């Protein structure tokens, strides 16, 4: 059991794209999304 | 219970609150989180209710509404329309930063309590609405996210109890508005962060136009610690309805600013000298507190002595517990500038959609910075004071009574101050 | 049967459901101070001048936007809904324009009017006033945004009844500004019912600038032939001369608009 | 700052701009975020996505994401000039941004502000000539306890003195990129000179729990 060190050093390496690359893998994994029945609402 | 305030380790629930265990899944459930989802997704969203209930929880968001009633605004019949559960993750109050380390440092005890949370109000998934700013901490929960999706413990039959829960994470872009409920909302739907006018309340028409329930960080993470080991664990903690944990930051004059857990109604001076290091200076030092943030009134040495960090002991002293965000300042401050700043922090914020914090917050200003300088006139404070009462109570959200409040709060302990500077400027002059 | 009962200074008045504290005062013949609402728009509850005090409630309601709940007393004229006026009304003029010489709004104002009735007689505001650029929106409305209450009346209407979304704000807080943002014209058959709409000389009408005073003109109730439509108008004559056209109220017909042609 | 926009060479709605290939899929998940019919959700971070592309957004930017999700101009210039992390004028390839709001102040932020334009040899609100650093004050950061603090781009630099600034920027002028985070010693929030609470091993999994569950 250590207490001594820091375990958040992960994002040290992170760049510009890393939320939406996360966000586009995490695609393939969402239920599918509900419709209010129109296009938009200026439609 | 007359005295609280030493909170043992084994009572505290964010437990990698400095991050030195990992922050990823295997850590996370090392440490208990995500341990029989299952089971108290099984028991029913009246029985989680029942907990959050039991335990006296209330929002740590800044207004301290009893979470358990608020939730069952949403435990009612679907009409056709999703149920969201919008997480606040805006964290814009300054001398707050109690939610970042969450997000960052313990983001599968947010992700699984958007899972129980969504799962007693009956939502079918979470936004999670972050500021900008936390680009990292964004990411660091994104990851947690992609790791709770491949173990199944969230998405399509969430930890197996056949309860279909996405999370989504979605950025701000640099508002300090955005924090308040509907005006997040409002965000989140692509428009400018404006709050709406209530009615409709949130539960009815919220994001999308469909229920929704808005919740701070802190108060969802630690809704699945409330349900395993149970609502009477947590309210033996604190004053009656002042129950629990809090998690508390000390910034400003102090040896070893801070974030930090304790137990709710713990005094202001213990908790200042156990974990900050004392004043800086020495206790003596002390000139005044803003207790919860920049929106509560501070309040002078003489009542930091023996005052407790609750919501209801902090009304009584005419301010507020807020986020418990405890900014300290000490005899070598400037206190009206001080204050001016934080005027100038609202007059920068306010989304101007309303007349009396578009116009009244920037006239306030106008005054302070003036009597930073002194440059006034003894009859201009009771002005100031009028003008702060005017804005107070009508405004469309609460971003106006917090730009009244600290105004309200110099003038009343700090009266001889602004009327000394205002004497040294006419005798230079 | 459907009706709920409230009152309006202790008066009771039967209302359906979903009637704003604002409508039920309508009902006793009480109009209350406003700016931003108006009937033919969404509800915007952002002025605040129609705060307005319920019995045994702390807080006072936006009366335009609140539904009325049953057994409520409104209280229209209390102290603390006289003392909420004053002060949103102290609020919007505090960075006004000393324009009313110059402006043409002088004499058939709002924000004249309720500052006369509902607002304070003298200025405590001893600061510098905002300013802000004007905007070039076409060759029909005038634009001078300084006088400008950030009522949103012209972006409701342009996005519902004209269906054009040109008109925006820009900006937050006191800084917060009406316009198009880029260089654009508003130039759609009903943009001149900006004019109108508008509760300030923030928008008027360009070939009318300067020519006339209101008291001083002569209502004339009148039809427009410009289209078949029948639009009801009222001619505004001084001293033998027409001096403009303004739409007059019909409910089946044009509602209260007329087209720029009419105009 | 002005929110009104006048067209120049330089930004006008004819100045270049599409989103690449790959930003493309990154929108299309964006999108997928939110209900059917309710596409305007995604303007914040679609908005943002062109401007983490392009560094800024020209108004020609604007009209592309607007013309993508089919809201009306003027709705996306809203937004844009809604929000303050939005630069609707290029900026320095590094944003420093410093927090100046009451908890930082106390902690000596101005000496922090005084040390940046010292070394970069501008004023606040300023980019250097070679277009390197752009330098602004910010409201709260949310990383009060950690007070003073910069954010450059998209980290933060915590616990700073005037020497730490000075190593960040010569750091960044050199190239490399210095480690975000505080530099008075501490990792993160916790009290310095020792640990207050969570000294102990964190209970393992079944603590505490209720019976009945
Ligand atoms: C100007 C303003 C900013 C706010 N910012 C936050 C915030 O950053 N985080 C938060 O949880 N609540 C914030 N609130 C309070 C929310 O409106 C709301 O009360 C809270 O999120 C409800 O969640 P809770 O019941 O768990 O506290 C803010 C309110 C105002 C008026
Ligand atoms: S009080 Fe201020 S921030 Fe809140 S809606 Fe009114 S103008 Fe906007
Ligand atoms: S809009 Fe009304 S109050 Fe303002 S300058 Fe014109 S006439 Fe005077
Ligand atoms: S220009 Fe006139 S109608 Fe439009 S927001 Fe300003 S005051 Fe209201
Ligand atoms: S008329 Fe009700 S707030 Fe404007
Ligand atoms: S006051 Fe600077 S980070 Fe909060
Ligand atoms: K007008």
């Amino acid at each position: 059991f250590d207490n001594t060190t820091y375990k958040n050093l992960q994002h040290h390496d992170y760049s510009t794209y890393t939320f939406l690359d996360l966000n586009l893998d995490l695609s393939k994994f969402r239920m599918p999304q509900p419709s209010s029945g129109r296009e938009s609402p200026r439609h | 219970k007359t005295s609280f305030g030493s909170l043992k380790d084994e009572d505290r629930i964010f437990t990698n609150l400095y991050g030195r265990h990992d922050w990823r899944l295997k850590g996370a459930q090392s440490r208990g989180d995500w341990y029989k989802t299952k089971e108290i997704l099984l028991k029913g969203p009246d029985w989680i209710l029942g907990e959050v209930k039991t335990s006296g929880l209330r929002g740590r968001g800044g207004a301290g509404f009893p979470t358990g009633l608020k939730w069952s605004f949403m435990n009612k019949p679907s009409d056709g329309r999703p149920k969201y559960l919008v997480v606040n993750a805006d964290e814009g109050e300054p001398g707050t930063c109690k939610d970042r380390e969450i997000i960052r440092h313990d983001p599968h005890k947010l992700v699984e309590g958007c899972l129980v949370g969504g799962r007693a109000m009956g939502a079918r998934a979470a936004y999670i609405y972050i500021r900008g700013e936390f680009y990292n901490e964004a990411s660091n929960l994104q990851v947690a996210i992609r790791e709770a999706y491949e173990a199944g413990l969230i998405g399509k039959n969430a930890c197996g109890s056949g309860y279909d829960f996405d999370v989504f994470v979605v950025r701000g872009a640099g508002a300090y508005i955005c924090g308040e409920e509907t005006a997040l909302i409002e965000s989140i739907e692509g428009k400018q962060g404006k709050p709406r006018l209530k009615p409709p309340f949130p539960a009815d028409v919220g994001v999308f136009g469909c229920p929704t329930t808005v919740a701070n960080v802190e108060t969802v993470a630690v809704s699945p610690t409330i349900c395993r080991r149970g609502g009477a664990w947590f309210a033996s903690f604190g004053r009656e309805r002042n129950s629990g944990t809090k998690l508390f930051n000390i910034s400003g004059h102090v040896n070893n600013p801070c974030t930090v857990e304790e137990e709710m109604s713990v005094p202001l001076k213990e908790l200042i000298e156990k974990h900050a290091g004392g004043v800086t200076g020495g206790w003596d030092n002390l000139l005044a507190v803003i207790p919860g943030g920049s929106s509560t009134p501070l309040i002078p040495k003489s009542v930091c002595e023996t005052v407790l960090m609750d919501f209801d002991a902090l009304i009584q002293a005419q301010t507020g517990l807020g986020t418990a965000a405890v900014i300290v300042m000490d005899r070598s401050t400037d206190i009206v500038k001080a204050i001016a700043r934080l005027i100038e922090f609202y007059k920068h914020e306010s989304c101007g959609q309303c007349t009396p914090c578009r116009e009244g917050v920037d006239w306030m200003n106008k005054v302070m910075a003036r009597f930073v300088r002194g440059d006034a006139r003894p009859a201009e404070i009771d002005s100031l004071w009028e003008i702060s009462k005017q804005i107070e109570g009508h405004t469309i959200c609460a971003l106006g009574d917090g730009a009244a409040w600290p105004v309200q709060g110099l003038i009343r302990h700090f009266r001889p101050e602004l009327e000394e500077r205002m004497q040294q400027f006419a005798q230079q002059h | 049967s459907n009706l709920i009962e409230v009152f309006v200074d202790g008066q009771s008045v039967m209302v359906e459901p979903g009637t704003t504290v604002l409508q039920a005062c309508e009902k006793v013949g009480m109009q209350i101070p406003r700016f931003c609402y108006h009937e033919r728009l969404s509800v915007a509850g952002n002025c605040r001048m129609c705060l307005v005090e319920i019995e045994k409630a702390p807080k006072v309601v936006a009366a335009c936007a609140m539904p009325v709940m049953k057994g409520w007393n409104i209280l229209t004229n209390s102290e603390k809904t006289k003392k909420a006026r004053e002060g949103v009304m102290e609020f919007l003029l505090a960075n006004h324009p000393l324009d009313c010489p110059i402006c043409d709004q002088g004499g058939e104002c709002d924000l004249q009017d309720q500052s006369m009735m509902f607002g304070s007689d003298r200025s405590r505001f001893l600061e510098g006033k905002r300013a802000v650029e004007d905007k070039n929106i076409g060759p029909l409305v005038k634009t001078i945004m300084t006088r400008c209450i950030q009522c949103t009346r012209c972006i409701r209407f342009a996005s519902e009844i004209a269906g054009v979304d040109d008109l925006g704000t820009t900006g937050r807080g006191n800084d917060m500004q009406v316009g198009t943002y880029i260089e654009k014209m508003f130039m759609s058959e009903l943009s001149g019912n900006i004019i109108d709409i508008c509760p300030v000389g923030a928008l008027t009408s360009k070939p009318y600038a300067f020519t006339a005073r209101p008291w001083e003109t002569r209502k004339t109730e009148s039809i427009d032939v410009m289209d078949a439509v029948g639009s009801n108008i009222v001619v505004s004559t001084r001293t033998g001369e027409v001096m403009r056209i303004l739409p007059r109220m019909h409910e089946d017909i044009n509602e209260e608009w007329i087209s720029d042609k009419t105009r | 700052a002005l929110f009104v926009h006048r067209d120049t060479p330089e930004n006008n709605p004819e100045t270049p701009f599409d989103f690449t290939p790959e930003n493309y899929k990154r929108i299309e998940a964006i999108v997928k975020n939110y209900p059917e019919g309710h596409k305007a959700a995604a303007v914040l971070p679609v908005l943002d996505l062109a401007q983490r592309q392009n560094g800024w957004l020209p108004i020609s930017a604007m009209n592309k994401v607007a013309e993508i999700l089919q809201v009306p101009p003027m709705r996306v210039y809203e937004v844009a000039t809604f929000y303050t992390m939005y630069n609707r004028k290029p900026v320095g390839k590094y944003h420093i941004q410093v927090c100046t709001t009451t908890p930082c102040m106390l902690r000596n932020s101005d000496s922090i502000l005084e040390a940046i334009q010292k070394k970069l040899g501008i004023k606040v609100g300023e980019t250097t000539p070679d277009k390197l650093f752009t330098l602004i004050e910010v409201e709260c950061l949310g990383a009060c306890v950690n007070a003073p603090m910069v954010q450059i781009n998209d980290n933060y630099y915590e616990d700073l003195t005037p020497k730490d600034i000075e190593e960040i920027i010569d750091e960044l002028k050199a190239g490399k990129i210095p480690k975000p985070g505080p530099r008075s010693g501490r990792f993160s929030c916790e009290p310095a000179g020792g640990l207050t609470s969570l000294t102990e091993p964190p209970k393992g999994p079944g603590f505490g729990v209720q019976a009945g569950l």
